[PDB]
């Protein structure tokens, strides 16, 4: 895992340096067991960029989804929510840990990911799941339509990211 | 119908998570109850502490 850590460290270094130099980059999909420092590294990237006057946003997906599911009106969340899809640099922290809610998955997340895919907006992820596992998590049921929707999501995630494993 | 099923539904209920995520927690604990409980509380704390969106 020192090797894992080294690989991810130079990935993050390269990505921050490129972003700061105004280059096109692809985000990281960081995955692995609990507590290996995935969220920490996403935070380190955000703070590194901040140090260079580059903006970025980190969504904590469980609470994002909980807020959307529960409903909201006019506060900080609504104001921030309206910026997320077109944020210059976006990170989805702990995808896989949220409650799966089809309308949120398909009306908010899917379109968001499609947008960032086609406009090549850097998008990062952390998860306890690899892409295959995440695709299965995203399907609320065995139903065909669910399988198709989940597949759409995961292909967009794959187009947007390069996967890195951080070991126990 | 057995302790494992119970533990899984308990995690799904209290963390409000998917079956697969709950099973990931269980697998990670590898049969150690205290380890699973500690992990549960770590994630419970994160869930109730973190804002949905943080802008940098
Ligand atoms: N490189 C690191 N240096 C110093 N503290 C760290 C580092 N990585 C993690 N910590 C801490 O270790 C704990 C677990 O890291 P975290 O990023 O939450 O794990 P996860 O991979 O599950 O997202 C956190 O308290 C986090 O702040
Ligand atoms: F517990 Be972590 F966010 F994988
Ligand atoms: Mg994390």
């Amino acid at each position: 895992s020192n090797a894992d850590r080294l690989d991810v460290a130079m990935a993050a270094d390269d990505i921050c340096t490129a972003i700061t130099n105004g280059e096109q980059v692809k985000g990281l999909y960081l995955y692995g067991p609990f507590g290996t420092g995935k969220s920490f590294i996403l935070g380190a990237i955000a703070n590194q960029l901040k140090s260079k006057k580059v903006r970025s946003t980190i969504i904590y997906l469980p609470e994002f989804i909980r807020t959307l599911k529960g409903g909201f009106k006019d506060g900080s969340f609504e104001k921030k929510l309206h910026r997320v899809r077109e944020a210059n640099i976006l990170m989805l922290d702990d995808i896989g840990a949220e409650e799966v809610t089809p309308w949120v998955r398909d009306e908010v997340i899917g379109p968001l990911l499609h947008y960032r895919m086609v406009h090549e907006l850097p998008t990062f992820f952390s998860s306890n799941f690899d892409y295959s596992e995440l695709e299965h998590h995203l399907a609320m049921t065995r139903d065909g339509e669910e399988k198709t929707k989940a597949a759409r999501i995961i292909e967009r995630v794959k187009s947007l990211s390069t996967p890195y494993f951080l070991s126990g | 119908s057995n302790a494992m099923m119970v533990t899984k539904e308990f995690l799904k209920t209290k963390l409000e998570c998917s079956d697969m995520y709950a099973q990931k927690l269980i697998d990670e604990a590898q049969g150690d109850e205290n380890r699973l409980y500690d992990l549960f509380i770590q994630k419970l704390a994160e869930r109730h502490t973190r804002p949905a969106i943080v802008e940098y």
